[PDB]
């Protein structure tokens, strides 16, 4: 349900009477996405300061997306009103917090996030993964900014960055719980007051299929991650996407079911148990998406081995994917939409990034609809668009020295 | 005639083998007098113009090459 | 050694099948086996060529079978046992003028005139020496020098004396073309016919040479890009180096 | 091969001479500066024979920045090397910089070898 | 509902049109049985029944696009299931197939069991605040409910014994199956026809539950490698589960991750309020470099007392919010969060890393 | 052995280097070979020219002085010197 | 696994091939062997060709030669395949050679490796030499008759063991025939030669031109150096076709198409060009058993380099003195491969003993005094 | 992550698809080629056999 | 496979081309066109 | 090692009668090149005043001759084999072509880079002919 309120602004709420909790969030867009690297980090560094303020009993988060941003106030169903004046009222003084604040405490705190990325071997290796493959544009920028950068930025900057992008066509109140929507709409609106502004061009983005290789011999893995240029959330094949990623779908050798998940995949690789885990996911941006796998191999002799079988499976994706494979993704991905949609937090972050990003959000009947449309041939076509023979951006953290340079990986797009 | 005698002919003329021709002939000479004492026979050396000649025939050779075939 | 042992070197005549893409003047092959017949023969071999080699070269095959009937070979005896003799064929290898070597060095002052299926080959400047050895011979040999007995000077041979004497005159044979027999022409249709004699693979040869240069130089471009080409990510590798 | 041991033994019997120092010093800086190795971002230290068992055991025994530092500067040099090309005169490695930093470990190394050498000789 | 075996049914629709069952083993949990028992149960649930293989159930769940899984908690075992509505009825027969007729083959607990189990528990107990709790909970309820949560190799356990646990449990009266989003006349049709209609009422030499004996002002200290941490545990009435919800969310919970909070401004701490059926344990932690957690935990336990009956009330509400939460489908939870003071002075410590520089309790 | 398989090929623990690359179909192939096959490889021969050129002079004069000479005494003029050696 | 590994017979051809970890660093010259290794096969391969069509008879040997020449189908180029490609198989030796003296390829890990190479040197050179020997030339056969007449020079056993190589008492018949036999033969015993060059090669890997440990930067082989093998390989096979199709008797010598008469000897004997410098030698040392000794030293003492090679810094591409010495002695070992061919005259004589001198002084002089001369240039110009 | 260097003049100006089409055609070019020469010589060699 | 029919493709095509571009500049040269003056 | 089809012919035989008093006749001997002459008297006589001990070699024309004027020498005329030129080296006997040594009457390594006399043929003699 959509009210466009007075100030052109967007309440956008997903209202349902089983929702265990509540949640409303205002979201402004133009996360790292919108920075540059001088002022990397200023999107999140004003987020925090934001979410920082007084709760009145709510749960006040920053979210800090690639290319979005806002502040959510979690709240059981009853409160659901006054987490929405709450918000309203800190995105109405926003400029007033920001000048008012201290940022020292919140810059170490951002730094402590800035190395936690750059320690958690995942988080790492797919935020130098998005850095390469985007190389040269803002995408690349990490979402949190780095330790070097976020210590550079001062009030002043933050300010800039809520004028430019804290506009009313640039923002929408999104919500999820069981509340009537009209209370909530009201109480915004009566509460809402934030400058006039169009929306900023959202910049540029292209891949560039890249390798980039951090080797630490100290790790006791090797976390390396492989992607072609995906799906944005604007094109059609958006959910076939992230079909073809189910069809491989996950993997981690110590679980139970290590032995008996249906990819080939996993059935190859525990032979001589030649990876320890791995995740194929596609990632989808507003309009450029990345879409392969992350993996940890624990037996550094084998990391060229899980490359070689893991592209093979990718070339099989093109030619001799069954109905089988192409059903379980189908059912995978749809259980995989539900659930990411059950948590009202995780609704209302949804909500915002759709309709920031793509405008229309389309309900989750509408997507298992377009879903289930899917056939094998589809899944075929597009692998042989996007996933045969196309580019590959590859990253690496630890004992990587089995890691074969790009163009034993590369070639391997293509060899039947 | 054939087109190598006068091309001998024609570069034998020329100045770059002038001098060659003109110290064989003295050679010629000398040696001709080398053998016109009596005592000849028992002389250890007897001079010969084989070097003149040959470097006459080197120097005519490197003019009359490129352009003999030319000619037939 | 003095430059007589050594024998002048012979000039770089360009000759017609110099360069690397022209083969033998093929009416220079026949003129040359002409004057080979017809002087050649009376003292050299060349065996190691048959008819059957002249045939599409400098001689239609019906004149090489021909050619082949004029001379004499010896057959297996009859099955009386008595020696028996048959015109020749295109299989049969031309016949030298003497049975044996000792025939021939009796028949020239004891000098032997080699075989010339190789004399090509088997000499320092190849054609362009047989062809300064047929002209080489000064009327008057250089002053000063003495040769033994029945040698003539030609400076060309190694040591100054060669036992042939000079053979081609002007006019010595009427070429079946037309063409004049100067002295010159002679020399240079014999050197062409017997560097043909111990190269007939030369025409062959070449062509060849050409094809597979031209294959080879394409595929070695090739071969230079797909290696660059494969390499960029290589030569492009940036790195950094950022400890604490 | 050439102990470091007798290098430096050599070395210190020619610098420990006025004479020879000032003839063989100026000569030394010389042909170090046209050896070349400079301009690709390697130390002197850099270009040591690695594969033996005393050098294996000098480098497993150094310091953590030196070896990284050293790992960083030998891919460097690998790098130039097969892109045919040169640090330029600023980012080239300076005289001063030629420090000599794996020396002192080589020299406990064969130190070690010899005293084990000399014992099991005693 | 019920069936005649006495098996609880629950269903209530759901959000996102996933009927997200779930099958509660009441006691069947770290508490009941020999330490570790109920892990290497939890990881035999799903492999082998007397009616699909591993091998053939797995690969039929997820082209049905279910997910499946076995979570050991101390108090009951939680069989969780998750998928679309259509596929009720196959998922709810597997799950009796589960309780009932599960194979235990020697193979599947040497290969796929033992492995596992083993794995989970190297992994979890990397973590030093989960090592810290689990020590926690250790000398806090001496037994049951202070029994480790996961296998340990200290504690053998025997392919007979994890059978012998299945059977003598698993019982009528011992199970609550919960659903989300799925009719609860349909399920239990399904159910009663299920293999669930066949359990025996009661365990009848078995499922002795034993009091909860909790035990206060003890100690005690984990050496660890890498990360350090801290932690004081409060053992708690369930009437009390009220007072420190209410507490806990005052001075910041894991559940609520927020800055702001007088718990966030130190780095690494926080606190959570466990809940069982017959006690609950209430852990401040501080976890990260040992310097750090040494003064971190001091100030985390000066936090917790002193805490403003004003700012306490004030976080009734947050504290509301977490409760709701918390209340999954596995773990239904009923606390009224009332702002009653809860008092800290009869707590336990337990210290994990470099027990060099971490305090000692008289030390706080 | 020096050099192991690619798991641990002898090379001490490697740390903070990080490599970027491009991949090809993404880069200029033969980017600046005709500028560089010129420029550079004239650099690469001026910086080691000197090395074959001293120890190539040193021999071809060593040649040319032994052909002069050995000219030399096979002529006429040679002759009484040749006697002598 | 990928059948690449799993299988042992691709496991060894990947290992060899497919993931060799090459350095990353090294020049053009590496790929030599790879030339050396398909020479090994062409000279079989044409030589396999050649026998199908020779007979070793002596009176049948230049006959059937020029029988391959003039008669068999392609013949002409099979002969001459197999002779500029043997040309052109120690041109691509001596290069390997070279570039394992510049580069310090023969130093302590390698030392092994290098003594194989050693060996392969001499092992092809009595093949190249035996094989000329059954064209029966008149070059062929006297340059037997030298051969065996200065092995006659050993003390006791010379007079006896001269007589089984001739199988008889001149070069005859039975001569050419082993010749023949033993160089089929041999060609063979060289490719098992190479197989344990390639395994001592591999156990320790390739050095590099800069000389340091290649171990931090290694690249595989199959996308790297495969298609830099296919450019040196096509370069290779141009030249190879630049001399076999047009002037292919450049490397020849004229006086090998006359055949063999031994009462006649020809003016001037030399072997085929490759051997000239070691020829060179043989007759710069007086003494008969004195020049046989000199030569098979100046082959073997490349086994003495390594140890002689006081070096700590591998490779000559840093090193100043050094470079000047190894282009020093490269233009000295031309110079004796010159004289190889030149008369025994009045300056040469005296020019050929002194090029023999330096080219062992090389070895047992320059080597180490210029690698120890320069260890401590190094280490005085750093501190 | 970081900067990456700037491979502008490194960037070819074809399309994506496009150049690798190429590629294919000249590695598809140089070993039909091989193919022809290595046909020309084992047919040359065998007919020594006959 | 492919690759044996296709390597005729350019075998033909550049033997062909050779034995075209012979047989025009030697055409004054070679014995075929020769043969008709000695006839 | 030879095969009896090769040590058969180790001696040949020869008609010496023909050859002149001042002719060379090379022939094939022990399935070898041989020099096969004949002593002219000044030849005979300049070799008889010759002293041994001057030529470094240590031989004597009187040992090399069984026969006086008819004497057989082998062909090679180095110790290693060179084809031997005629009349020509440091007494004007022959010259070791294949290295330009030079081989005296006597057949010894007189110059050049010889080192040991030409190995009288080891032979006997008939009449006007000879075997070696
Ligand atoms: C009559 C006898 C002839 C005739 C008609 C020709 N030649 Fe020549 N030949 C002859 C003799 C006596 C010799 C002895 C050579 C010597 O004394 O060394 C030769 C030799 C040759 C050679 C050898 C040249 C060399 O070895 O350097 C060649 C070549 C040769 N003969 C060729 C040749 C040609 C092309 C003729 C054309 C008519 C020719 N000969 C005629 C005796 C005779
Ligand atoms: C590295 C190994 C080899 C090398 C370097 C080599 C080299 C040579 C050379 C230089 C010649 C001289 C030929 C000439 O001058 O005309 C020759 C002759 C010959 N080789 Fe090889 N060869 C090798 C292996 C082989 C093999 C394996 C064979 C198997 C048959 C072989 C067969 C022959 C034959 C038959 C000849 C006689 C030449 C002829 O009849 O024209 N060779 N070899
Ligand atoms: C048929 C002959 C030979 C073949 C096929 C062969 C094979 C190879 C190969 C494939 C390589 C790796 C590529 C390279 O380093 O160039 C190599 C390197 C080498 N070659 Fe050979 N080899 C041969 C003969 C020789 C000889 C005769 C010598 C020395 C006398 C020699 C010395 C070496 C050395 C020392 C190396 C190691 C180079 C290094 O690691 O830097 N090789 N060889
Ligand atoms: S000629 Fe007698 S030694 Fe060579």
């Amino acid at each position: 349900k959509y009210t466009t309120l007075s100030n052109g602004v967007t309440v956008a709420t997903e209202t349902n009477p089983a929702a265990k909790t509540s949640s409303v969030g205002l979201f402004f867009g133009a996360g790292s996405r919108s920075e540059h690297s001088h002022s990397n980090g200023i999107s999140a560094l004003t987020t925090n300061v934001l979410a920082s303020q007084s709760a009145k009993g709510s749960l006040l988060t920053a979210k800090n997306d690639r290319e979005f941003n806002g502040i959510i106030a979690q709240t059981t169903n009853d409160n659901i009103t006054e987490a929405g004046k709450l918000i309203a009222s800190i995105a109405s003084n926003a400029v007033d917090i920001v000048e008012k604040t201290d940022l020292t405490k919140h810059k170490q705190y951002l730094s402590a996030q800035a190395s936690a990325v750059e320690a958690d071997p995942k988080s790492k290796v797919l935020s130098h993964l998005y850095s390469s493959a985007f190389q040269g544009y803002s995408l690349a920028l990490p979402t949190l900014g780095t330790t070097e950068s976020v210590e550079n930025l001062e009030n002043q900057d933050s300010l800039r960055h809520l004028a430019k992008h804290l506009v009313n066509n640039n923002t929408v109140i999104a919500a999820s719980g069981n509340f009537d929507h009209d209370k909530l709409a009201d109480a915004i609106e009566a509460n809402l007051k934030i400058a006039e502004g169009v929306k900023p061009e959202i910049k540029p983005a292209s891949f560039l299929g890249s390798e980039v290789r951090m080797r630490d011999d100290t790790l006791p893995k090797a976390y390396i991650s492989i992607a072609v240029h995906g799906e944005g959330l604007n094109s059609p094949n958006y959910y076939l996407a992230k079909v073809a990623a189910a069809i491989y779908g996950d993997f981690y050798l110590h679980s139970t079911i290590a032995k008996f998940t249906s990819p080939k995949l996993a059935s190859i690789v525990q032979e001589y148990n030649i990876v320890e885990s791995y995740n194929h996911y596609s990632k989808s941006f507003s309009d450029t998406g990345i879409w392969g796998y992350y993996a940890e191999i624990a037996d550094k002799f084998t990391v060229d081995d899980f490359t070689h079988f893991s592209l093979k499976e990718w070339n099989r994706l093109s030619i001799s994917i069954s109905e089988a494979e192409v059903a379980r993704a189908k059912a995978q991905v749809k259980t995989a939409l539900a659930k990411e949609l059950a948590n009202s937090f995780a609704v209302t972050s949804d909500i915002a990034e759709k309709v920031l990003l793509v405008g229309h959000r389309q309900s989750l009947r509408e997507a298992f609809e377009k879903i289930d449309a899917i056939k094998v041939n589809d899944v075929k076509e597009w692998g042989k668009s996007k996933v045969w023979d196309r580019d590959i951006v590859i990253s690496g953290t630890g004992l990587i020295e089995d890691l074969l340079d790009y163009n034993r990986n590369r070639n391997e797009m293509a060899m039947m | 005639a054939d087109p190598l005698d006068t091309l001998r002919e024609e570069c034998t003329k020329t100045a770059a083998c002038k001098p060659f021709d003109h110290h064989f002939h003295e050679c010629i000479e000398r040696v001709t007098k080398e053998q016109e004492e009596p005592d000849y026979e028992h002389k250890h050396y007897k001079e010969d113009c084989i070097e003149e000649f040959f470097h006459l025939q080197h120097c005519v050779n490197d003019c009359v090459a490129p352009r003999l075939f030319n000619r037939l | 050694m003095t430059a007589a042992e050594h024998g002048l070197h012979p000039p770089a005549y360009n000759w017609p099948h110099n360069g690397m893409f022209e083969t033998f003047d093929h009416a220079s092959i026949r003129r040359g086996f002409q004057v080979y017949r017809e002087v050649c023969a009376a003292c050299h071999s060349l065996d190691r060529i048959a008819w059957r080699n002249l045939v599409g070269v400098s001689h239609t095959t019906s004149e090489a079978k021909a050619m082949a009937e004029e001379l004499e070979y010896d057959d297996e005896p009859d099955d009386e046992g008595k020696p028996r003799k048959r015109p020749g064929k295109l299989a049969d290898y031309i016949p030298g003028p003497y049975e044996n070597e000792q025939a021939a060095r009796a028949a020239n002052q004891g000098a032997y005139p080699p075989d010339l299926s190789l004399i090509v080959k088997a000499r320092h400047g190849g054609s362009d020496y047989i062809f300064s050895l047929l002209t080489g011979y000064p009327d008057e040999p250089p002053a000063g020098v003495v040769l033994p007995e029945g040698s003539n000077y030609n400076p060309y041979f190694p040591g100054g004396a060669i036992a042939m004497g000079r053979v081609l005159f002007d006019d010595l044979v009427e070429y079946e073309d037309g063409t004049p027999a100067t002295t010159s022409q002679m020399a240079k249709d014999v050197s062409t016919f017997l560097n043909w004699a111990s190269e007939p693979e030369h025409d062959d040869r070449k062509k060849w040479g050409l094809k597979a240069l031209v294959v080879l130089s394409s595929l070695y471009l090739l071969s230079i890009w797909v290696k660059r080409f494969k390499w960029t990510p290589i030569k492009n590798r940036k790195f950094r180096f950022d400890p604490p | 091969v050439q102990s470091m041991t007798s290098v430096v033994k050599a070395a210190n019997f020619i610098l420990a001479r006025p004479t020879l120092s000032k003839i063989i010093t100026p000569l030394a800086q010389k042909f170090t500066a046209y050896a070349g190795y400079r301009e690709m971002g390697l130390k002197f230290n850099d270009l040591l024979l690695e594969e033996t068992p005393i050098m294996q055991t000098a480098i497993k025994r150094l310091p953590s920045e030196l070896n990284y530092s050293r790992n960083f500067r030998i891919l460097t040099a690998h790098q130039l090397a097969l892109s045919h090309q040169l640090l330029p005169a600023e980012k080239a490695v300076k005289p001063e910089e030629d420090d000599n930093y794996l020396i002192p470990y080589i020299l406990e190394a064969e130190k070690e070898a010899f005293e084990k050498a000399e014992l099991d000789n005693i | 509902s019920s069936i005649p075996n006495s098996v609880k049914i629950a269903a209530k629709e759901s959000a996102t049109d996933l009927t997200k069952l779930s099958v509660i083993i009441n006691n069947a949990g770290s508490k009941t049985g020999k330490s570790g028992v109920s892990h290497l149960l939890s990881k035999f649930t799903f492999l082998n029944n007397g009616a699909k293989s591993a091998l053939r159930f797995t690969r039929e769940s997820e082209l049905l696009g279910g997910t499946f899984e076995s979570k050991v908690t101390r108090d009951a075992l939680i069989l969780n299931t998750t998928f679309l509505k259509q596929d009720l009825p196959y998922y709810v027969e597997a799950l009796g197939n589960v309780v009932s007729n599960t194979q235990f083959a020697p193979h599947e607990f040497n290969e796929i069991v033992l492995p596992t189990a083993n794995a989970e528990t190297k992994l979890a107990n990397a973590n030093p605040a989960f090592k810290g709790v689990e020590k926690l909970h250790e000398i806090t309820f001496r037994r049951g409910l202070g029994n480790p949560l996961f296998y340990n190799e200290s504690t053998p356990i025997k392919l007979e014994e994890v059978a012998q646990f299945s059977k003598e449990q698993f019982s009528g009266e011992n199970i609550s199956i919960v659903a989300e989003g799925a009719n609860e006349e349909d399920l239990t049709k399904f159910v009663s026809e299920s293999a669930f209609c066949y359990l025996p009422s009661s365990s009848s030499n078995g499922a002795k539950a034993l009091p909860t004996n909790t035990f206060t002002g003890q100690e005690a200290r984990v050496p660890s490698s890498g990360a350090s941490s801290a932690l004081i545990g409060i053992p708690v009435k369930p009437a009390d589960f009220g007072k420190y919800e209410v507490l806990s969310a005052a001075i910041g919970t894991s559940t609520l991750p927020s800055t702001s909070t007088p718990l966030a401004q130190i780095p690494g701490a926080t606190s959570h309020l466990y809940k069982y059926q017959d006690a609950g344990l209430f852990v401040i932690s501080v976890s990260g470099e040992a310097s750090q957690v040494a003064q971190g935990i001091k100030q985390a336990k000066s936090v917790a007392e002193s805490v403003s009956s004003s700012a306490l009330s004030e976080a009734v509400k947050a504290a509301e919010l977490s409760v709701a939460l918390q209340s999954t489908v596995d773990s239904p939870l009923n606390v009224k969060v009332v702002a009653e003071e809860a008092p800290i002075s009869k707590f336990n410590y337990v210290a994990v890393g470099d027990l060099d520089v971490l305090p000692y309790a008289d030390e706080l | 052995t020096y050099m192991g398989w690619w798991g641990s090929l002898g090379s001490p623990k490697q740390k903070y280097i990080t490599q970027y690359t491009i991949s090809p179909y993404a880069a200029k192939p033969l980017k600046g070979a005709a500028y560089n096959a010129v420029f550079n490889t004239f650099r690469r021969t001026k910086n080691q020219f000197l090395y074959v050129a001293i120890p190539f002079v040193v021999v071809w004069s060593i040649w040319t002085r032994a052909r002069d000479y050995n000219e030399y005494l096979y002529t006429k003029e040679g002759r009484e010197e040749l006697e002598r050696v | 696994m990928p059948t690449r590994k799993s299988n042992t017979y691709l496991s060894l051809v990947n290992s060899y091939l497919i993931d060799s970890p090459q350095p990353s660093s090294i020049n053009y010259w590496w790929n030599l062997g790879s030339l050396l290794g398909l020479c090994l096969v062409i000279q079989i391969a044409s030589g396999v060709f050649l026998a199908m069509h020779y007979s070793s008879n002596i009176e049948l040997a230049f006959d059937s030669v020029e029988h391959i020449m003039r008669d068999v189908n392609a013949g002409w180029l099979i002969r001459y395949i197999h002779a500029n490609g043997a040309s052109f198989f120690f041109i691509c030796m001596y290069l390997h050679i070279g570039k394992a003296l510049y580069y310090g390829s023969y130093k302590q890990p390698r030392v092994m490796l290098w003594v194989i190479g050693v060996v392969i040197f001499i092992l092809t050179m009595a093949i190249a030499f035996m094989g000329y020997c059954l064209v029966y030339g008149q070059m062929s056969h006297w340059g037997a008759t030298v051969i065996t007449n200065l092995l006659s020079a050993i003390p006791f056993i010379g007079n006896d063991i001269v007589p089984f190589i001739w199988g008889g008492f001149s070069v005859s018949n039975p001569t050419i025939q082993r010749f023949f036999a033993l160089h089929f033969l041999l060609p063979f015993i060289l490719a098992a030669l190479v197989c344990m060059h390639l395994m001592a090669l591999h156990v320790h890997g390739s050095s590099n031109p800069v000389g340091i440990t290649g171990n931090i930067d290694r690249l595989p082989m199959h996308p790297y150096f495969i298609f830099k093998d296919l450019i040196t390989v096509f370069v290779f096979l141009l030249i190879f076709s630049l001399f076999v199709f047009y002037s292919p008797n450049t490397l020849g010598h004229p006086d090998n198409y006359i055949p063999g008469n031994p009462m006649v000897t020809p003016p001037s004997i030399v072997p085929e060009w490759y051997l000239l410098p070691f020829y060179a030698i043989l007759r710069s040392i007086p003494d008969k058993l004195g020049g046989v000794i000199a030569m098979f030293g100046a082959i073997l003492i490349l086994l003495s380099l390594p140890y002689t090679d006081r070096s700590i810094i591998r490779g000559n591409s840093f090193k100043v003195l050094s470079k000047l010495a190894f282009y020093l002695f490269v233009f000295n070992f031309i110079l004796l491969g010159n004289l190889g061919q030149l008369h025994v005259e009045v300056p040469y004589i005296q020019l050929g003993q002194f090029a023999t001198a330096y080219y062992f002084a090389h070895y047992i002089i320059v080597v180490p005094v210029i690698s120890t001369l320069e260890n401590i240039l190094y280490y005085i110009g750093t501190q | 992550n970081y900067q990456q260097p700037d491979y502008s003049s490194y960037l070819n100006n074809k399309s994506g698809q496009g150049s690798r089409n190429f590629t294919y055609f000249m590695v598809g070019s140089m070993g039909l080629l091989s193919a022809a020469g290595a046909k020309s010589t084992v047919e040359a060699f065998l007919s020594s056999f006959a | 496979a492919t690759i044996f029919g296709g390597a005729f493709a350019f075998q033909g095509f550049f033997d062909v081309a050779v034995n075209k571009w012979w047989e025009e500049h030697n055409k004054a040269k070679l014995w075929k066109n020769v043969k008709g003056k000695f006839l």
